[PDB]
């Protein structure tokens, strides 16, 4: 315990391992230390660390953080095996400035740490509104569907779609920059919505189970098509092709024969619980060496995230159809909701990630949420809402307690 | 400046002559 | 021997280790020194820390 052996990082990126004494403070090793990379460089015929103007030696964590030069290494939570990197910090001192006439004071000022308006950001900003402008239009024409049978839904929206998809063409074409990407990108997105309905609402007659087949088909088609020509935004084109393609089995399964809706949704539910335990390795199927591995772990990762939003969606929609206030044994799909949460609650602990920790961690929250809405919105009196507020605030109050106390 | 921080200088300096 | 002495006189215990193994002089980075060369030969001058 007298010593502890690390690896110490040196100019322009040379690892060094070296045996350093755990007790004396950190200021009375970084000079000797500097010399012995040196030594070692100078051998090795590399070029040495040399200061520059005003400044000093110091000793940091791989963040970059420095060490109290007062402390002794065993004093900070420093382990053998561990590693630094010995960097030179330059002096920042230099003349206050000052400028009385308060009205060109605030301007200069101002102008320096908030960034003003410019026209890379201006284009953005229409391509955001014209998407928006759009999936309204949709909206309407669609909502005109739901009284009315005539051509006039599939004949205005085939129109749009059509257009909306040639101007897409030319800018993805034209493109040169990530910012070019990111205006073009926004465009084709927002013509798969406008080419999903027209196709939808051809098919005569009242809406139901027949045009849905239509509809989530020409959507999952649409989305994969898109991925595979752009290869970006992987993510999100994941989870429309999910969502779209599960949709469009209960569908088809309810256009041609179901004996009830509570056999379809159970269906669903099973289909997803298995398909949780086969997410990482789709994921993991579905992806100068450098080149290839980072792109490879990206591309991986990326995945995941999507493939793990599509499933959530589904079992939360299904899980609140199955449930029930008035049918028979209305305590069975609220313990059963209760032990399905159990799961993702406690397996989010096994990734890494941020964001896919978090997304299965959310996902059984707001489930049970919702199961007390719909127990509170039917069934209504005292009792009820009395029993989902007080529940609704203590199951998160207990969540966090328990983590933070 | 410190004690340490006199002698640490002190040190640097005292490896040089004319 | 002088070390351990001065250890004692501000109180702190000497230089003490169980097993086989030496003494011996060590620089920042625990390299031990040559044992049969002279300091003059190696790259030490005034100032140095051991």
């Amino acid at each position: 315990p007298q010593a502890v052996v690390v690896g110490v990082m040196a100019g322009e990126g040379v690892q060094i391992g070296v045996l350093l004494d755990a007790n004396a403070p950190v200021s009375v090793m970084t000079d000797p230390l500097l010399k012995v990379v040196n030594s070692r460089l100078r051998e090795l015929g590399e070029a040495p660390l040399e200061a520059t103007g005003r400044g000093r030696w110091a000793l940091c964590l791989v963040d970059g953080a420095p060490l109290r030069a007062t402390q002794s290494l065993t004093e900070q939570d420093v382990y053998d095996g561990d590693r630094l990197w010995i960097r030179f910090i330059a002096d920042t001192e230099r003349r206050s400035q000052v400028i009385e006439h308060i009205s060109t004071a605030v301007a200069s000022d101002l102008s320096k740490r908030f960034a003003r308006i410019d026209p890379i950001v201006a284009v953005q900003v229409g391509a955001s509104m014209v998407a928006t402008g759009v999936v309204l239009a949709t909206g309407v024409l669609g909502w005109w569907r739901w009284h009315h049978n005539t051509w006039l839904t599939t004949i205005y929206t085939a129109v749009i779609g059509v257009l909306v998809l040639a101007v897409a063409m030319l800018l993805l074409m034209r493109a040169k920059t990530d910012a070019d990407r990111r205006v073009a990108d926004i465009m084709l997105m927002s013509a798969i919505m406008p080419v999903t309905v027209a196709a939808a609402a051809a098919p005569p007659g009242p809406v139901g189970s027949p045009q849905a087949v239509l509809g989530f088909g020409v959507l999952t088609v649409a989305a994969a098509l898109a991925l595979r020509f752009t290869g970006r935004r992987l993510g999100i084109y994941t989870t429309i092709v999910i969502i779209g393609a599960l949709t469009m089995l209960a569908a088809l399964a309810r256009m041609v024969a179901a004996t009830s809706a509570v056999t379809l949704l159970s269906s669903l539910l099973l289909i997803c619980v298995v398909a949780y335990h086969a997410a990482p390795a789709l994921s993991r199927r579905l992806a100068s060496s450098v080149r290839d591995v980072l792109l490879q772990a990206e591309r991986a990762r990326s995945f995941l995230s999507g493939l793990l939003t599509g499933l959530g969606v589904m079992v939360v929609v299904c899980m609140t159809s199955l449930c029930d206030p008035h049918t028979g044994q209305r305590w069975l799909p609220l313990i059963l909701a209760g032990f399905t949460s159990g799961f993702l609650l406690l397996r989010g602990r096994s990734y890494v990630d941020r964001w896919q920790s978090i997304t299965l961690a959310g996902t059984a929250v707001i489930i049970a949420a919702a199961v007390c809405v719909r127990y509170a919105l039917e069934l209504s009196s005292p009792l009820a809402v009395s029993i989902v507020a007080a529940i609704l605030v203590l199951l998160p109050a207990a969540g966090m307690a328990a983590a933070a106390h | 400046v410190s004690i340490a921080e006199a002698e640490e200088f002190a040190q640097k300096l005292a490896q040089w002559r004319l």
